[PDB]
């Protein structure tokens, strides 16, 4: 009986994460990511406990690409320790066989401005036609791609971006050329 | 505008709430 | 304690199916159905273990008709043993009282072509105004209706349609005349 | 284009994954 | 004119005489 | 000695069937099939003892396609119990590597009229470009293809077609576009 | 409009009342 109870606890915990993913799932090609408790997680990134964070999956449509966002609070690569790194990730979708490849929809990475100025920091780019990040996925996720020097850490920590220890990240994927 | 690959090492935790 | 554990296992299994239905639920009037492990299930249809398969429910909208798709791998009726039968099913929706009856939205049954040719096999039809399939539902589901001779078994098994032992079925329901 | 009814007998299993 | 597949079940005996 | 005698009897019986196939072999692209004792074999088809009968192989030429004819006395598929089903079969030829594929020669299925009227019942068709029946053979024979509703059983049993309990089946394959 | 033969198997009961 004890063994079954332990299995039930694991299954119940797994279902709880499943509810949250479906609750925040989006199918309009635009992802809004809310990261609460920024202070403690930024310290964890500095200490190396958690280098990067993964967003909930989002889709261009009901049967579109399965995508997500990856962020480095302390920076990654050349932006380690001085900037914030944001990366765009292509995940394996259940309908990848019916979707055109390589991925070519325009991707815009934006950092929402929580202040009254609404001066959102953004950086738009076109997917590389010959990168492993935008090919047809073979594993669970492909190689993350983005801007390691998206926003400077000092610039981020000059107010209007961290309210209630929470940051907002917006990813916009163009769907005007997708059936 | 040129995409830059990642430096996947580890310590990855999905966060959404 | 053992009796409650057995009840919990049944409830946990029921919830697992509930997650998948919501995960693949659609509300745009277009259903994409993925049927993996086609080889073993086609043999089961021949052996009579499972004659037909039911798709996940799909809707024209957030408060539209509750619909699904039914397929016979080995064929049904006059197409038994020689063709593949695809049937269109009307289910009882929670908002059926506010929807016009009988069902009259144009329904197109299509078989996705996984090859580079993208030569999808399709068959469009208009719902019969006086059939039990398109009336106001009284039970869980109505009588399945479709084309028992949709695609020939030999034609289906000539490549470009079964990749990784998986087939794709597309159902398109016109929603241009629905509020 | 004429709809054709089904021949409901049994052995029905919903599949979606 | 559309070819129709068969329903191969069994009990096949070649006959020619 | 007894074991060798049993082997000899099996080999002698196998050779006897080999003589008949060569005796009735044709190489002009036209096959005439004689089925004697129609009454007892029709009853066997009804009882399920022998559902279908296979004709002797025939060829378009000395180095052409290896083909045969398949007939259902009691009917097959949608014509079971009410019609006679005739199917056209592509067999694996020894020179299939030098022949064009898929099979595209016009095939005409005809039922000879043994009466003085000579009103032969026929049904001509063009091979399906994307059916497993007309592809390059991989096994001994491909999937049989034809008209399950070729001739009605009652129409067949109205005289001039069964003389001396024997029926004649003619298959014509066009060879005007074959070297 | 083409007549279609039957599939006489059995279990025939004349009914008229």
């Amino acid at each position: 009986h004890d063994q079954m109870l332990s299995v039930h606890d694991i299954r119940l915990a797994d279902m709880d994460l499943r509810f949250q993913v479906l609750e925040t799932a989006s199918y309009n090609g635009v992802l809004i990511w809310k990261i609460r408790d920024y202070k403690r997680r930024k310290q964890e990134a500095v200490m190396g406990k958690t280098l990067s964070l993964y967003s909930q999956p989002f889709y261009t449509g009901y049967f579109g690409y399965k995508m997500c966002a990856r962020v480095y609070l302390n920076g990654d690569g050349m932006g380690k320790g001085t900037h914030l790194s944001l990366f765009f990730v292509i995940m394996r979708g259940e309908y990848d066989a019916l979707l055109p490849w390589p991925f070519k929809q325009k991707v815009t990475l934006m950092l929402m401005d929580q202040g009254s100025s609404r001066r959102h920091l953004g950086d738009a780019f076109k997917p590389d036609p010959n990168s492993s990040s935008f090919k047809k996925p073979t594993g669970e996720m492909n190689i993350a791609s983005g801007c390691p020097v998206f926003v400077a850490q000092t610039v981020l920590e000059n107010g209007t971006y961290i309210k209630d220890d929470t940051i907002f990240i917006k990813v916009i994927v163009d769907t005007s050329d997708l059936p | 505008s040129v995409p830059v690959p990642a430096t996947e090492l580890g310590s990855t935790e999905l966060v959404t709430t």
